[PDB]
């Protein structure tokens, strides 16, 4: 179970990271 | 026949020149009111828009 939970947790934090990236990439195309 | 049915449909027949002259006056007024309402609304929406935009600007990556 703990492995499931942890896998989930990491996957989620992944999606959050994945979005923050995009924002920065947008910021680039817009600034630089 | 046609010319009558048309004369019946002809607008203004029953109404007076006064019953009209005011009806126009009113519409003129109720019309200003509605535009000020429109203006205001427009402003409030653009403020709302400015809000959203601000948010979106702060989510950008790159300086």
């Amino acid at each position: 179970n703990l492995q499931k939970i942890d896998k989930d947790s990491e996957e989620l934090d992944s999606k959050t990271r994945k979005i923050l990236e995009i924002l920065n990439e947008c910021h680039d195309e817009l600034k630089a | 026949r046609q010319i009558n049915k048309l004369i019946d449909s002809l607008p203004g027949v029953d109404v007076s020149a006064e019953e009209q002259l005011r009806k126009i006056d009113m519409l003129q007024k109720k019309l200003v009111e509605v535009e000020d309402e429109k203006i205001e609304a427009i402003k409030k929406k653009e403020k709302l828009l400015r809000h959203v935009d601000s948010l979106i600007e702060d989510f950008v990556d790159g300086i």
